[PDB]
């Protein structure tokens, strides 16, 4: 035992290289709520991920001629003026591969469960282009849910989106943590075309919910398949807006490699809080609702890269499961709708129905799956094709 | 199940002394290996070996 | 099955802590090494030469028109200044820096002056009439220049008189041959205003009297019998037209801007100790070679890097720091 | 002459260039990211001459790699696109790139993405209507042939469920060239809809442009104005009938409101571009056909917020011949389609045109609809048997003419399971017409739900 | 060296510094002010750093009589309060100045006011119910011991009551230690406090610490961090179980949304600060339990213009265990505790934590009560005459239940004179298991007000 | 003193072409035309 | 510390001072309140609110 011990770090000793390259440096000129302005970095890339002294790293998303307005994706309480800002050299890019399975990560990848570190694969850039409509095939295999009102009114498929969305305490986490859950059995049956593997984003969550969710994943044996993408509300609002496109990626790696995964973001709406944070901080003009002029680009360009890849692709799939709290049962709003358009169905969750005896609490009227059928088998296609519009009506 | 939890419990006590026993040899040994990593660290740091 | 993941993720747990305890002891065994080898002189310069080894084998704020203008106006500055004695430069830079300090005051008529406009003919005139009968011929030629010509704001204009100002006292320098005289001492001044950092937020006359600032200067800085009298005159030229700037930056940025005019790039080195003139030369060839650039070397030397020269040229940065070292090995460690 | 990147703020960027060489505005640049994972060369189009030969521009494609100081080159022209036959039967992108096919269209005739809309002489209005097949819209919004159609809707409520049966109802019985434009819409659809028409053997008259919603703003501007130059090609230069179906026009002026605060324009109404009314008649009079030479074009667009009275909606609804305002009450109540019989309205709808028979049919069903509505707020409290016994009967026939206007449609047999139909104009104006008059009325109402005609009316009664 | 103010806006302040004497952020900083009638040594936190070695601080103590030039001198610490169980009985405010005795806490060990939260790793999701003794609590909102508690409402529903009452219920019979932290409220509900828990002997288990209105925004939301680092003390370093009280929170969040209209940051969706949900997630996140080491936290939070979706109570709905909303219909029609039972929730209110009895009889109560609801649209206009006869019945006993979950609170004898009621859980879910069946339909309204208990209700119906 | 009196003669100095300084969305700004 | 709230309804009907009970309501009161006023004024709340 004790050989390993030693090799590791024997190893590590050995390969620790003195090299030296032409790092480029800037400093910082202005700091505060987790934006920093850096005077210099003149090769600076766009999205870029620059260091700071304290190992914190922030995004470069403001290039003037003056300064480079980065987003603080850690702790700023550190960053001081004047302090040097090295670029890595390396657009916004997260660690993926199969070690992050059953572990909980921050939107950098870098694990906060309190164990090992996480032996990546390689780096994927959050911003790759979304399958295109050439490089797709129709989402024509069920996704399980396991709950008979989505299974069988607004069906999930592998590769579509189907928006979980309703005001507080109606079950949305409940629905996307049973749809988890109920992936076990196809898990173990060790196919990689049966396995459908997770990734659970929590966002702006207080970290013992997101205690609770993984307690419940584990118990119900599905951490051995599920990351946690964990974004917890003490995290500055850079971390609250990275963590749908850490998980995305993390996600894509494994799509694009003929797996098939499945992504839950609770809360969209918390993502786009931290977005209109940011953007408020670097001083964007807003657009309604207080909200920067693109959040809509924001949710499409993280949801539009769910998708069921073409066999000419490995045929994997991503199936998007966003959250979305509606304030005072008004669907009506602004990111509601914006989150809806851009999804293949909803599943609204309505307090008035939870509490009448409707568990889960699906609005049947409002909810639809435009995959429908399609995203069924045939059983259940012909003995519920006219469920939903039936209890509608 | 409460069986099943009673034994999975007592498991993991047995590991957490026989383990924890296992780890202290192992850091026995990892304590003269202290030296000798140590060293062979800060040849590489300085280069030229030493 | 749960059960027996969870001993087994308590076996991974341990060994991870063995592996985090032997790493520590290694990596802080490691640096006490480090620290007691490069603490002899030999092992430093040691150290320092294989860091050179190693390496061996390795305007810009104005935009469009100000640019434009700033470059017509140096290049009508390097007509006339070139047939003009030292009396006659230092003629031209008082009175380019007494202008300047003129619409540095009277922000009305800077702004007349530099609002643009198809027909120079109203500025030159306004010009002629304010100036003519005060300043000599060739500092009124160049500001007739200067002004004919259109800026993107109304600051500009002061900028390019004090940059034509400051050009003046370097080709007083050049011509008398005291060109590396003057970058030296000017790195000298930078020196002390890094050193005092209180002080060279004083010597903002942004917010006091640009004649209490260089009275604080010469009685501080320039008042010392051993200061070579270009470089004071340059740097009271500097400060009186400070507008707000850091002295220390103003500074920094006058003896970048002499040894431009020189042709080279000044390369900020610091090192555990002053290396040797063997050193010193192998360490300009290498930067030079790098760069295609002469490249001038100033030490800075500290000993808290420990070891290796780092050095800071432009915004690039070469890192043999042995501090350096020892940060990647503690934080690079799994 | 080169330009150079000066400053760069999400999808807008500024180029300097020499003081001679300044871009004209619409104008298409080139940059390079060189980053290897995001490597590509991105196209720029110049929006602002801002002074001191600053040019500020949209990308076209995300800016993430792009360095302060890269070198931009000016194409000396706008945006370009592939125009010709050769166009149909494949899928492009807003920058003509073929995407099933790459460098297909390199060597085509290219037209650029900017032009005027045709002299006020040369138009003439529309007076001839779409037969579709489906009951509500051949009733009470009758589509223009060589008209303005548009379907309007909240949030999801069937919009491009809806345009993909009226491609398939329209273009699969027409003759002439067809162009798509997804314009800044969910990818799935687009997938499925040219596999759609791969398998029914309509691609080959069919041209696709998508510029979907993963794209930047610049592509979402853009992608609407290729794919109608493309339509504007089939006009004036093939004498051809055309079809320019677009889903979602809204995004257009969604992607417009995107970069316009960072363009330096003050926002307007909720959060709109100033420039909102300007740009959307600037796109859309170039969708107008032209006397002898006719576009029909079908518009999707989206309702902000479910609110009909969003800017974008308001203004959009100047420039239509036909409307089919989607609701999401009648989706939530079951009625599929969803289309909302009253807020809904059509130009051609006139006694003069559709004939007085259609008319009156027509008028009568929104008149019993228009009422129902007034009274569903006595019948939620007070109860029905509270009403007036014309009030009554009338609240019966309401029902059935609602539940009638659904239609099990083609497209949306996955909603249903069950095959589509396809509803005669005079069929559906002699069911409207009993309907109104009552020798329906025996019937439960269940008879009538998403049954495409009498025949199927009549075999779902006797089934229940 | 020291520094020089250079700007001064209401309670924030600029100061300059040499070139490389910046402070850190959250750093204490002092200034003198010496105008004779309220000369003071005002405390400054550095909130930015501006550039050009300027940082921008926030005041503790109003900025009256601050002139620019002044001498501030860098503690380089941030603010530190004093901790211990020296603490414990004893009235603090945000800088950990004792008020009962001034001289106090100067020797005892201090803790910055700022402190990551705890790790991921040590959290634990918190289970265990704690029977409060109210049966609207005890029923439909059971409160977590370990967890965070919270109290919304709007001006004058009973918030600041329900703290007392908790505060007896559960503080009075705490067998560790209590922290109370008055944050932007009333200066005399902390004297009122004070003097009731040295009454009740809690005072020498409790640390009493204020903010209260008449303080400018800098301790208005300091004051929270800096009871929730005696908080934190207790909890880690002395392994005590720790209650921490937070009346009112609301008031740190509008502190926050002042000082960014004072730092220049640009307004969020109503008014509010672009960091919010940071701000306001760095302390919720410190209230926290961990693994063997637990911390009550019952928060009182005010809804402004009793506006439910406004961004502060939006936000710190997401970091609650048990959340009781407080309506303002419920106050009115006297049913104190004014609890609204269909918005109140808690995360344990599940079968496998409080038992299927308990469970059942919560979602038959909040069935009949969302039913009641449903029909207030028709109970408004035509009465409880014209519904159906089983939806007649479920009305009744809707209104009886309504009223049952009232009760006489101790803190509320002070107004009522009545003596408060404790009713335990086994009989509150019996008792509202009957009231459900039926098996008290026949009993008057009148007698469910205020009651709290079965033996009590058949007293008062026997009274009645 | 002489400073105002030699910026009224200039301000007082004032076919009239101007130039485009900025041109977008519909607006052009128009350096020169004094007596616009 | 309390509320009088005067409603206008109350006042054009003649009710003057118009102070809506049961929304009206004394925090810091009752404490404050002369004996023979509280004994004689603590039915009265209640019969006016019902
Ligand atoms: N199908 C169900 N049957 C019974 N109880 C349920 C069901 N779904 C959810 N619940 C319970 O209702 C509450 C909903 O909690 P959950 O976290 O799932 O909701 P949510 O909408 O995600 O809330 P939030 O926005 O607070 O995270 C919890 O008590 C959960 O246990
Ligand atoms: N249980 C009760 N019995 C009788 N009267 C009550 C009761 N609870 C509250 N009240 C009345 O309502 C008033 C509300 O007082 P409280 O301090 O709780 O108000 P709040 O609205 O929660 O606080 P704040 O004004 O700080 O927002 C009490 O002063 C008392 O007048
Ligand atoms: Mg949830
Ligand atoms: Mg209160």
């Amino acid at each position: 035992s004790a050989a390993d011990i030693e090799g590791a770090i024997e190893d590590y000793v050995s390969s620790f290289s003195a090299d030296t390259e032409r790092e480029e440096i800037g400093t910082v000129i202005d700091a505060g709520d987790g934006i920093a302005h850096v005077e210099g970095l003149p090769s600076v890339m766009t999205q870029e991920l620059l260091e700071f002294p304290g190992g914190v790293l922030g995004v470069a998303l403001n290039l003037d001629e003056h300064s480079v307005g980065a987003v603080i994706l850690g702790e700023f309480e550190k960053i001081e003026e004047g302090q040097q800002v090295k670029r890595t050299g390396e657009v916004l890019s997260v660690p993926v591969g199969d070690a992050f399975l059953g572990r909980v990560v921050n939107p950098l990848g870098q694990p906060i469960d309190g164990q090992g570190d996480i032996a990546a694969e390689t780096r994927r850039a959050l911003e790759l282009q979304a399958p295109s409509v050439v490089q797709r095939q129709s989402v024509s295999e069920p996704l399980q849910t396991g709950i008979k009102a989505i299974d069988a009114m607004t069906p999930i498929g592998r590769g579509q989106r189907q928006l979980i969305i309703g005001d507080r305490k109606t079950g949305k986490t409940a629905v996307c943590v049973d749809t988890i859950l109920n992936q076990r059995e196809a898990w173990l049956t060790g196919d990689p075309k049966q396995q459908v593997r997770c990734v659970y984003v929590a966002i702006g969550q207080k970290g013992t919910t997101i205690a609770s969710v993984k307690r419940a994943l584990e118990e119900g044996g599905a951490m051995e398949y599920t990351t946690i993408v964990a974004a917890p509300a003490s995290d500055a609002a850079g971390f609250k807006w990275l963590a749908p496109y850490t998980g995305s990626a993390i996600g894509q790696h494994w799509m694009y490699n003929g797996k098939h995964v499945l992504i839950v973001f609770d809360d969209l709406s918390k993502q786009a809080d931290a977005y209109r944070a940011i953007s408020l901080l670097l001083r964007r003009p807003p657009g309604r609702e207080a909200f920067p002029g693109d959040v809509f680009y924001l949710h499409s360009r993280l949801l539009e890269r769910c998708a069921k890849l073409s066999d000419e692709l490995g045929g994997g799939s991503m199936t998007g499961l966003p959250i979305i709290e509606t304030k005072a049962n008004d669907i009506s709003a602004f990111i509601p709708t914006n989150v809806i358009s851009i999804t293949d169905g909803q599943c609204f969750l309505e307090s008035d129905l939870f509490n009448q005896g409707v568990r889960p609490a699906i609005n049947v009227g409002v909810s639809v799956s435009r995959v429908g059928g399609a995203a069924q088998i045939k059983a259940m296609k012909e003995v519920a094709g006219s469920l939903r519009l039936d209890l509608s009506q | 199940r409460a069986q099943a939890s009673g034994e999975v419990a007592q498991t993991l006590t047995q590991a957490d002394q026989q383990l924890s026993a296992q780890g202290d040899q192992v850091r026995s040994g990892l304590e003269s290996s202290v030296d000798g990593l140590s060293a062979k660290l800060a040849s590489r740091i300085l280069g030229v070996d030493v | 099955a749960q059960g027996a993941q969870q001993i087994q993720l308590m076996r991974q747990q341990l060994i991870r802590q063995l592996r985090t305890g032997l790493g520590a002891e290694a990596v802080n065994k490691a640096a006490e090494i480090v620290r007691a080898h490069v603490a002899d002189p030999q092992a430093q310069s040691a150290t320092v030469d294989r860091f050179l080894s190693e390496l061996e084998q390795m305007t810009s704020r104005l935009r469009a028109a100000s640019r434009q203008s700033l470059a017509a106006l140096v290049e009508k500055f390097d007509s006339v200044a070139g047939g003009l004695d030292a009396d006659g430069l230092t003629n031209l830079a008082d009175e380019l820096a007494s202008v300047a300090k003129l619409l540095l005051s009277e922000t009305a008529l800077n702004k007349h002056l530099a609002e643009p406009t198809d027909d120079s003919a109203p500025k030159v005139r306004l010009l002629e009439r304010l100036l003519s009968d005060k300043v000599s011929a060739t500092t009124l030629d160049l500001l007739r220049t200067a002004v004919s010509n259109r800026w993107s704001t109304e600051s500009n204009l002061i900028d390019a008189v004090e940059h034509t100002a400051r050009l003046a006292l370097l080709k007083r320098a050049e011509i008398a041959g005291e060109v590396d005289e003057v970058e030296e001492q000017l790195f000298r001044f930078g020196r002390v205003l890094d050193a005092e950092p209180r002080l060279s937020a004083l010597l903002s006359d942004y917010t006091t009297p640009a004649e209490g600032r260089v009275a604080l200067l010469d009685k501080a800085l320039t008042g010392r019998p051993g200061v070579n009298q270009t470089a004071a005159a340059l740097l009271s030229q500097t400060v009186g037209l400070l507008r707000g700037e850091r002295a220390d930056e103003a500074v920094i940025d006058l003896a970048e801007l002499a040894v431009s005019r020189r042709g080279e790039v000044v390369a900020h080195v610091s090192a555990a100790a002053e290396l040797s003139d063997a050193q010193r030369t192998r360490l300009t060839e290498v930067l030079s070679r790098i760069y295609g650039r002469p490249v001038s070397v100033q030490l800075h030397v500290d000993p808290e890097l420990l070891g290796g020269l780092s050095i800071t040229v432009g915004d690039e940065v070469i890192d043999g720091s042995i501090a350096s070292r020892l940060a990647a090995a503690q934080t690079g460690l799994p | 002459t080169a330009g150079r990147v000066v400053r760069i703020t999400g999808p807008v960027v500024d180029v300097e260039f020499p003081r001679g060489s300044v871009p004209e505005l619409f104008n298409a640049l080139h940059a390079e990211i060189t980053f290897g994972a995001l490597a590509k060369t991105l196209t720029l189009e110049v929006a602002q001459h801002l002074g001191d030969s600053l040019v500020r521009c949209i990308s076209m494609q995300p800016t993430d790699g792009l360095v302060r100081g890269v070198e931009v080159t000016d194409t000396g022209a706008s945006i370009s696109v592939p125009v010709g036959d050769g166009v149909k039967g494949h899928v492009f992108n807003a920058l003509g790139d073929c995407l099933d096919d790459p460098g297909y269209g390199k060597d085509f005739e290219h037209w650029s993405i900017h032009r005027k809309p045709p002299a006020f002489s040369d138009l003439e209005p529309r007076t001839e209507m779409l037969e579709t097949g489906l009951k509500v819209v051949d009733l009470l919004t009758p589509y223009v042939r060589g008209g303005k159609i548009a379907l309007f809707g909240g949030a999801g409520v069937g919009k491009t469920v809806l345009i993909q049966e009226m491609i398939n109802r329209i273009a699969r019985n027409f003759g002439g060239t067809s162009v798509f434009a997804g314009v800044g819409e969910r990818t799935r659809e687009g997938n499925d809809l040219w596999v759609e028409l791969a398998d029914a053997n309509v691609l080959k008259d069919t041209a696709l442009v998508f510029g979907q919603m993963d794209e930047p703003p610049g592509t979402r501007m853009r992608v609407a104005l290729s794919a109608l130059t493309m339509a504007e090609f089939f006009r004036d230069e093939q004498g051809q009938d055309v079809l320019l179906f677009i889903d979602n026009i809204f995004r257009f002026t969604q992607a417009g409101s995107e970069v316009s605060t960072l363009l330096g324009r003050m926002p307007s109404a909720v959060g709109y571009q100033p420039t909102l009314a300007d740009e959307m008649g600037e796109l859309q009079e170039r969708i107008t056909s032209t006397r002898g030479r006719s576009i029909t074009s079908m518009q999707a667009v989206y309702v902000p917020a479910d609110d009909y009275t969003d800017p974008a909606p308001a203004t959009t609804f100047a420039h239509l011949d036909a409307t089919t305002e989607l609701s999401r009450a009648v989706f939530s109540k079951g009625i599929f389609p969803a289309v909302d019989p009253l807020a809904s309205s059509s130009t051609i709808l006139d006694p003069a045109i559709v004939g007085d028979e259609h008319y009156r049919v027509a008028q009568e069903v929104i008149r019993i609809l228009q009422r129902y509505k007034d009274l569903q707020d006595i019948i939620a409290i007070l109860g029905i048997d509270e009403l007036s016994e014309e009030d009554k009967q009338l609240v019966n026939r309401a029902r059935r003419i609602e539940r009638f206007l659904s239609q099990n449609m083609m497209a949306a047999e996955q909603f249903t399971g069950q095959p589509g139909s396809t509803v005669p104009l005079k069929e559906t104006i002699e069911a409207f017409d009993k309907l109104t008059k009552g020798e329906f009325d025996h019937l439960p109402e269940q008879a009538f739900f998403l049954i495409g005609g009498l025949d199927d009316l009549a075999k779902k009664a006797e089934s229940l």
